[PDB]
């Protein structure tokens, strides 16, 4: 891929997206939909091997089925409305077909058997922007319909997806892996708060947002896509290692960390809706990620596994990957709780 | 509603039970998402038509326009897949389990 | 410090606290009645916006 | 019989999906995508729409003779297979079948059907519109209408079939 | 006695961490063929209709 | 307004005082980011760059005023908002007959 | 939309096409012009919890030129009497119906 | 799910036991059905058999559950004249906990079943008491 | 402007700073068999940088000051130690060679970066492509287990994929007893401790495996010692030669944009040298590993990137 072509298919992927945030008109919604899956496929294969070519077959499968299910619901909202505008929709049987259309999108289980599958077979930059910036065009849309949404459906997914992603966390080794069932947990989260506080959903995602890209940089810095290889990081660059520690108790949701934020005001906005059973079981369940979080602080940070010998050899070398941002995204996810009031410039 | 909306309700809905029923053949399951593309645009002009909204005529135009990039990056993919394997086959794309 | 500067400073704390406790309860209630009725700034959902509609005369007369 | 033109069309609309949803070999996959799409064609061309109508059924037309050559490159084995060929084809075309079937017979023994949803199985002519009197196709206003007030539905098209050329090509190089 | 058992056996750091083990394996052992997950998106759709009445 | 960071109605509130503690606090952010930056490439991380590392905290601050800015008029409006309406329903917000605890009744749980 | 810069900018990307009683291409009216017409001017600047309730009249009445689904109820009903009445030779139509 | 709920708490606790029974019983062969659906369709059965005898198994063995919880919960409430008493889903939850262990061939189970069923069929019977909501109407 | 995208989108394309003088030319042959000698000669006539083979220290020459650093920053590898007891307990033999297959990985980078970046070709002695003759050696003699064996294949595997083979492979062919005789007469002590059956199974890795191969897709010249001795004869084949066969023919300025950007990230090359396979040849605790690191960054204009120590003389770092 000629770099000039890399950078029109990136500017297609972003002009996708923006496409569907600023369309009033539900047609221009789906092709901001289908631009971005037509732009990302390419870079998913960039590397040209059977598991990248795997990874895009199975993304393109789901994605192309939740595109017909979603302009079937747009449809269907024609058929009983008469119009097109981009808000509530008018059947409940369109309101159901969108939000399981955006469910399989978002990879909310038990629509998320793709998200681990793709995001192991497909570089760790192309990752970054499958868990980080494809989260943005399906949010948006559900900011905009939730008058609309079943509450019983949307909640349903909500806890399934903390569930399914705190235990499929458990059993994982690949970095890749760990962070695809890491972003299902979290999705689950900003769906569940949608229907009483669509800030908190914002909210909730920008910060996941910013502590997934911190945490994918570090993977990149040092080429690591193992467990065991980034156990090698404090041999190298022990600085790598405390920025992971932090970052990674912040994902964890440990005060007074920035990761907090997003779980203690939802928490808030759903007991102010007399919703006690819901937050104390996603906040306990949330524990299931703590702990896969804390596996890896272990045998990146707080002890010193084995290392071989060639390591030597990278002890004369410096980075030279760009790790752009990486200095400002891991201060943001880490030492923000005590701004936490700033969340009023999302309303 | 009309009855001709039964018709191709149905028409959808079996293309989309035919999508997420797999046999082997990766072919297959691409028509069926052709098929599906082919009710929504049916359906659509026929809502379109009937009720006299002039300005989304084009719609069901446009919806074809994006069927064809998704066919052909449907049938990319494939290619790739086949290279590779010597099939279509579905039960071959399974490195990532 | 004497007692009467911690005692007085803890009136002061006092009324700050209380007036915001008051206005907690109050946006509650709010938010309460904004969201049931919708007749307030608040949980505004979209309608569909009328300088869209064209009043010129169409090529039919009923309509 | 003829007023419920649409009604047939729609009736072999419905069959040909159970044609390629069944999923035999695509050869045959492709021979009923086909044939929904002439069907598909006359039931659209029937509500006023001929422009529509015959553009999709051009457009398949291209599509499935792409798609014959790919089967007979990537998806054809020593014994393609027809409906009559294989239990879980010939089940499903066999199950689909008897569900249009039966759906039909209702709504024709009663003049509406349940099917999850109420349907009216008066005749789709019920619903036409009486007056017109213009002297051009409302189809051909509405569709021309992409270039003057589709400004920006021109751009984003124009876009994606611009960067789906750059993209297969990319896909493809391995 | 028996009612011990109950409240050890089941509230034991080892009953919690290996109930998680078991619903962590339940959940990653996957074949990882598309036929079978697009098998229990159809499963999902029925259910969710049939049963919760999502679409209602 | 509709899609504006600082609608114009916001001019009439104070703005934020530079010596802000919380703008103080967003530029602490910025030192930190600068050090950061030193550590992970590895050069002298109080002396190195300190034209980058003056960027970090002018760029942190900048940024963090208008946010600061945007969050208090945020909160102007909804005290606008919440004030209006209390004004607008007289009758759902009814003034409480303020008993005096001389008057009110308590029933009385003993620590024994 | 999700950020409104079409009326920051002023530009016009896709609100044309939303409404079917927006202006058309030499003014050819939809069929349910009228009953969206009042609707969108039923529920303007009020909101959709206001809306729902408030305009109920106005959108059932826009929903019926929709889907004529009542219209339909009426005559398959008036059908299905004259039938009973035909074949019971009881009524007998007039030479022009 | 919705109207056969409904029915269960239709009728008085305590009372109608053969009426609570089916209630449940229908609730747990439910369940037990939608868990071999995902079953068999993510772990495929060798064979057709193999496919229905898994399904005879989950199917059973929650219908057994959910039977044996209403008859032991409105018979407990019936002979101790306490209706409207959160101890007697304890008791309905354990033993249909004691099912699970006995129909599993593991005493590690039965217990475990035991205290999180009994524990978890008294909430619901206190949640429907005090008026807990575990979807909550969005309200603020 | 450090090589990049932006550099390669301005124009800084290799097609336009190559020439049929941009060859990369690899000497081999047995121990004692004028490599070395050869390779000089060949680099001088041809204007071509040459590059002595690379030893337990090649890596020590690219960085810092130049000068070798004490072989507690090699893991100890020693070949001395290597040829008086090649069976030591300590796994010194494959620790070595493992460590010397980095080296040339490591070198071979550098060597297609000079190629690339300027379009002067290079000269090697040895490379990544025949450095598993004496892997074959040590384990045909049980100097290494078969464990040993299988890790260096792995490493091999996911690393020799990424480059491109030399243009010209040329071969000096010694009889085995002639090596014998020469390296007697060499008069390394430790040296002479080699055994015929392992320059024997030296020989019969190369003629049997790394030749054949290397027909496949370079341009293979093979030479007696006679021959070897006047570079004037085979600087005569080389300018002569079609170049007829290989990847390089394949190859367009995307792919060696590609290329370039892997061999000039020093890291990226070495990344899977390290693969955590846990050999007790080349697996190091953390007691060991934390002791040397902090070592190593102790040592003179070490601790900070180049550039950003003062203790040699490196200057305005407060604006660097
Ligand atoms: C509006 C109305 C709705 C509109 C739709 C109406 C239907 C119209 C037809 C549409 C086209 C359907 C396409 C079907 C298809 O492609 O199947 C391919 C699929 C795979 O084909 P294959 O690659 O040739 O494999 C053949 C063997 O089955 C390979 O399996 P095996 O070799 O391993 O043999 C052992 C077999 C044995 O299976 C079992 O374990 C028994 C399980 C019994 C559970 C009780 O294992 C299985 O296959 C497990 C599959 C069980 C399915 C899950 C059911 C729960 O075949 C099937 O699974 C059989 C289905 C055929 C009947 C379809 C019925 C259509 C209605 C579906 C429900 C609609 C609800 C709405
Ligand atoms: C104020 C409001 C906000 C409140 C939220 C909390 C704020 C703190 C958030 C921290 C954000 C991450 C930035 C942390 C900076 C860490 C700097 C440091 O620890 O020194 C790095 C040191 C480098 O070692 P060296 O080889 O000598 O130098 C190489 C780099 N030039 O590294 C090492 O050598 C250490 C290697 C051993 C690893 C030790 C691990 C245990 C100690 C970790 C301490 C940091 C814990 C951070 C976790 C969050 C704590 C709240
Ligand atoms: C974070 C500092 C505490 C460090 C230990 C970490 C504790 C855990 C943090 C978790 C979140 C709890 C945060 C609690 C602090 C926020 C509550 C608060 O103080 O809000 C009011 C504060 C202004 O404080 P005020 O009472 O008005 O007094 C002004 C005196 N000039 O307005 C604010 O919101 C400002 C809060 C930012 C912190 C104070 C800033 C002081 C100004 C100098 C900049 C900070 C530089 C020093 C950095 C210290 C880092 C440890
Ligand atoms: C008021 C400050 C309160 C701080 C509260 C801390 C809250 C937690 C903040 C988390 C972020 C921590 C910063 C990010 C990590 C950067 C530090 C690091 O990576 O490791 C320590 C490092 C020493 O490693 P080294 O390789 O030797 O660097 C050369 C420095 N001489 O660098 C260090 O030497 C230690 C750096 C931390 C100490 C900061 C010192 C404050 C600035 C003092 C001004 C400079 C004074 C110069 C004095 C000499 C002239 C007299
Ligand atoms: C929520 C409340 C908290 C609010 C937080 C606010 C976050 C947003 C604020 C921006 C955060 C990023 C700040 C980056 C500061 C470091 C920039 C720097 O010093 O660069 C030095 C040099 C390039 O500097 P130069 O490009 O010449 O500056 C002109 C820019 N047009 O080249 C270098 O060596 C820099 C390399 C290190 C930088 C990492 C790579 C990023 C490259 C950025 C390019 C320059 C960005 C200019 C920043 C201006 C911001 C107003
Ligand atoms: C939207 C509304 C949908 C409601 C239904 C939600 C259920 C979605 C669950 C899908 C993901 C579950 C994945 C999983 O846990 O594994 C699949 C599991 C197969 O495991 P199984 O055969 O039952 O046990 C073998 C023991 N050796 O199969 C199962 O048994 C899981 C059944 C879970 C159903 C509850
Ligand atoms: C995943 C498979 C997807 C398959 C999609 C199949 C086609 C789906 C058709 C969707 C439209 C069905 O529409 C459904 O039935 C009729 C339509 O008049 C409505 O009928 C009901 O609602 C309206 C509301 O005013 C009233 O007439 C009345 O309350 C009741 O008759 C339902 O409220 C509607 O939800
Ligand atoms: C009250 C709520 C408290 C919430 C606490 C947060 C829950 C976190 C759950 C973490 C569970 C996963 O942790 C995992 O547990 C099992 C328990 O069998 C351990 O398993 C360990 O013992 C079992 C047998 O007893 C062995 O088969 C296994 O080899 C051994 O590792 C795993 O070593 C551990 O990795
Ligand atoms: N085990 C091992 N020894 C090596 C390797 N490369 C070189 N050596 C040894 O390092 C010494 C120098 O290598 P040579 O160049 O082949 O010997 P030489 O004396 O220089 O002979 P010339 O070809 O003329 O240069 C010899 O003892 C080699 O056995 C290697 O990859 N593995
Ligand atoms: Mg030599």
């Amino acid at each position: 891929m000629n770099p000039i072509i890399f950078i029109i298919i990136l500017l297609t992927i972003m002009l996708g997206t923006i496409i569907v945030m600023i369309s009033s008109h539900w047609l221009l919604v789906w092709i901001g939909f289908e631009m971005n899956m037509l732009a990302i496929i390419p870079i998913m294969m960039k590397n040209h091997n059977p598991r990248a070519t795997e990874a895009s077959t199975k993304y393109f499968l789901t994605q192309s089925t939740a595109s017909m299910l979603l302009m079937m619901a747009v449809i269907i909202n024609l058929m009983f409305s008469g119009q097109w505008t981009v808000m509530k929709l008018f059947n409940p049987m369109a309101s159901m077909l969108m939000t399981m259309a955006l469910a399989m999108k978002l990879g909310m289980a038990p629509f998320h058997f793709w998200v681990p599958e793709v995001t192991q077979g497909i570089p760790l930059s192309s990752g970054l922007i499958l868990l980080t910036w494809q989260k943005l065009a399906p949010m948006s849309v559900l900011y905009q319909i939730f008058p609309s949404i079943n509450l019983n459906l949307i909640l349903t997914l909500s806890v399934l997806s903390i569930l399914i992603g705190g235990w499929g966390g458990l059993n994982q080794t690949q970095l890749r892996k760990i962070m695809a069932y890491s972003s299902i947990a979290h999705m689950g989260w900003m769906t569940a708060v949608l229907p009483y506080n669509p800030t908190m959903t914002l909210l909730n995602l920008i910060i996941y947002i910013i502590m997934t890209s911190t945490m994918f940089t570090m993977f990149m810095a040092n080429s690591t896509t193992t467990t065991l290889s980034l156990s090698h990081t404090w041999n190298k660059t022990p600085i790598m290692t405390v920025l992971i520690l932090a970052t990674l108790l912040s994902m964890g949701g440990l005060p007074p960390l920035s990761g907090f934020m997003p779980k203690w005001m939802i928490i808030q906005e759903m007991t102010k809706n007399n919703s006690i059973i819901l937050p104390t079981f996603m906040a306990i369940t949330a524990l299931l990620n703590l702990y896969f979080y804390m596996r890896l602080t272990y045998s990146t940070t707080l002890t010193m596994f084995p290392s071989t010998n060639n390591m030597k050899m990278k002890w004369q070398f410096p980075l030279m990957k760009k790790m752009t941002f990486l200095p400002t995204m891991v201060v943001l996810s880490t030492m923000m709780l005590p701004l936490t009031p700033m969340l009023s410039v999302l309303e | 509603m009309s009855m001709v909306y039964m018709n191709i309700m149905m028409a959808f809905t079996v293309s989309l039970v035919g999508l997420l029923m797999y046999r082997s053949h990766l072919m297959s399951s691409l028509l069926c998402l052709e098929g599906m593309m082919l009710s929504l645009f049916v359906m659509a002009a026929l809502t379109i038509l009937n009720s006299h909204f002039t300005l989304a005529s084009m719609m069901p135009i446009i919806l074809l326009v994006f069927a064809a990039c998704e066919a052909a990056l449907g049938l990319s993919l494939l290619v790739m897949v086949s290279n590779t394997y010597g099939t279509d086959y579905v039960q071959n794309l399974n490195l990532l389990q | 410090d004497g007692p009467e500067k911690n005692y007085e400073r803890t009136m002061a704390i006092l009324q700050i606290e209380a007036e915001k406790a008051e206005l907690r309860l109050k946006e509650l209630e709010v938010r309460r009645l904004m969201r049931a009725r919708g007749d307030g700034p608040w949980f505004h959902y979209p309608t569909i916006d009328k300088e869209l509609i064209d009043h010129s005369p169409k090529a039919t007369p009923d309509n | 019989m003829m007023l419920y033109i649409v009604f047939i069309l729609s009736v072999i609309f419905v069959m040909g999906f159970v044609g390629f949803s069944s999923k035999p070999s695509p050869i045959y996959g492709g021979l009923g995508l086909i044939v929904s799409g002439g069907v598909g064609c006359g039931i659209v061309l029937n509500f006023g729409g001929s422009f529509l109508g015959l553009m999709v059924f051009l457009i398949y037309l291209g599509g499935m003779m792409v798609v014959f050559g790919y089967t007979t490159a990537m998806a054809t084995e020593q014994y393609p297979e027809i409906w009559l060929s294989n239990k879980a084809v010939l089940g499903a075309f066999v199950t689909g079948l008897l569900m249009e079937f039966f759906m039909v017979y209702y709504v024709l023994k009663d003049k509406e059907v349940e099917v999850v949803f109420e349907f009216n199985g008066l005749g789709d002519w019920v619903i036409y519109d009486t007056g017109d009197s213009g002297f051009f196709s409302e189809e051909a206003m509405g569709i021309a209408a992409l270039y003057s007030y589709g400004t920006w539905l021109v751009i984003v098209t124009g876009w994606s079939l611009l960067i789906g050329v750059v993209v297969i090509m990319e896909i493809t190089r391995g | 006695s028996l009612l011990d058992l109950i409240w050890l056996e089941a509230i034991l750091p080892k009953t919690i961490s290996l109930a998680q083990m078991k619903a962590s394996t339940l959940v990653t052992n996957q074949k990882g063929l598309i036929k079978l997950y697009f098998l229990s998106f159809l499963i999902t759709i029925l259910i969710s209709m049939i049963l919760f009445n999502f679409h209602e | 307004a509709t899609f504006q960071f600082l609608p114009d109605e916001a001019r009439s509130l104070p703005p934020p005082k530079l010596t802000d503690p919380r703008l103080a606090f967003v530029g602490f952010l910025g030192y930190c980011s600068g050090l950061i930056d030193n550590a992970i490439r590895r050069r002298p991380v109080l002396l190195a760059g300190l034209h980058r590392q003056l960027l970090y905290i002018t760029s942190f601050v900048f940024v963090g005023y208008y946010l600061l800015k945007r969050q208090d008029y945020m909160y102007a409006v909804r005290d606008h908002d919440m004030f209006s309406y209390i004004k607008s329903h007289p009758e759902d917000f009814p003034e409480k007959d303020k008993k005096t605890y001389g008057e009110v009744f308590e029933e009385f749980h003993p620590v024994r | 939309p999700f950020f409104d810069v079409q009326k920051r900018l002023g530009v016009d990307l896709d609100r044309w096409m939303t409404i079917q009683s927006a202006e058309q291409p030499h003014k050819i009216p939809s069929r349910c012009h009228a009953f969206e017409k009042e609707w969108i001017e039923c529920a303007h600047g009020i909101g959709s919890i206001r809306a729902e309730k408030e305009c109920k009249i106005e959108f059932e009445d826009f929903r019926e030129c929709l889907l004529r689904q009542k219209t339909m109820k009426r005559l398959h009903a008036i059908r299905r009497q004259r039938e009973k009445l035909i074949k019971e030779g009881k009524y007998t139509p007039p030479p022009h119906h | 799910a919705k109207t056969v709920l409904r029915q269960y708490w239709d009728i008085p606790e305590g009372t109608e036991c053969h009426r609570k029974t089916y209630a449940t019983t229908s609730i747990g062969g439910a369940a037990g059905l939608v868990v071999s659906a995902y079953s068999v369709a993510l772990k495929t059965p060798t064979s057709f058999l193999e496919g229905v005898a898994r399904t005879g198994r989950y199917t059973f063995t929650a219908a057994a559950i959910g039977a044996i919880f209403g008859l032991t919960s409105c018979i407990s409430a019936q002979v101790r004249e306490k209706p409207d008493d959160p101890l007697n889903y304890l008791i309905g939850g354990c033993a249909g906990g004691l099912i699970l262990g006995a129909r599993t061939r593991s005493y590690g189970i039965g217990a475990a079943a035991c205290a999180y069923m009994g524990l978890t069929a008294a909430l619901v019977k206190m949640g429907q008491l005090e008026g807990w909501q575990v979807f909550a109407e969005p309200k603020v | 402007l450090q090589y990049g995208p932006l550099a390669y989108i301005l124009g800084e394309k290799a097609t336009k700073k190559m020439t049929e003088k941009s060859k990369l030319i690899t000497v081999d042959g047995n121990i004692c068999s004028g490599k070395s000698k050869l390779a000089k000669e060949i680099a001088e006539k041809l204007g071509l940088k040459h590059f002595p083979e690379a030893g337990i220290h090649y890596v020590d020459s690219t960085t810092g000051d130049g000068k070798p650093l004490p072989v507690q920053f090699s893991g100890n590898c020693s070949l001395e130690k290597f040829y008086d007891d090649p069976k030591s307990n300590d796994g010194n033999s494959y620790r070595l060679q493992a460590w010397l297959y980095a080296s040339r990985l490591l070198q071979y980078a550098d060597a297609l970066e000079h190629l690339l970046s300027t379009g002067q070709g290079v000269v090697l002695e040895r490379s990544i492509y025949s450095d598993f003759v004496f892997l074959e050696a040590m384990y045909r003699q049980g100097f290494i287990r078969k464990q040993c064996v299988d890790h260096y294949n792995q490493v091999k595997k996911v690393t020799i994929c990424e480059y491109l083979p030399p243009h010209v492979v040329v071969y000096v062919d010694v009889p085995v007893p002639e090596v014998q005789s020469r390296i007697q007469k060499k008069g390394n002590p430790h040296e002479m401790k080699i055994t015929s059956a392992y320059l024997q199974d030296i020989e019969n890795a190369y003629k049997g495996t790394f030749l054949p191969e290397m027909s496949e897709k370079c341009e293979v010249l093979q030479y007696s010692a006679w021959e070897a001795q006047d570079a004037e004869k085979v600087v005569e084949d080389i300018e002569y030669l079609k170049y007829d066969k290989g990847p390089w023919l394949d190859q367009n300025d995307r792919k060696l944009h590609k290329l370039r950007m892997l061999v000039q990230d020093k890291l990226e090359v070495l990344n899977y040298t390290s693969i955590p396979v846990f050999l007790p040849e080349v697996t190091v605790g953390a007691h060991q590993s934390d002791q040397v690191f902090q070592e190593f960054t102790e040592l003179p204009g070490r601790k900070y990137r180049a550039g950003y120590n003062e203790d040699v003389g490196d200057k305005w770092i407060w604006l660097k």
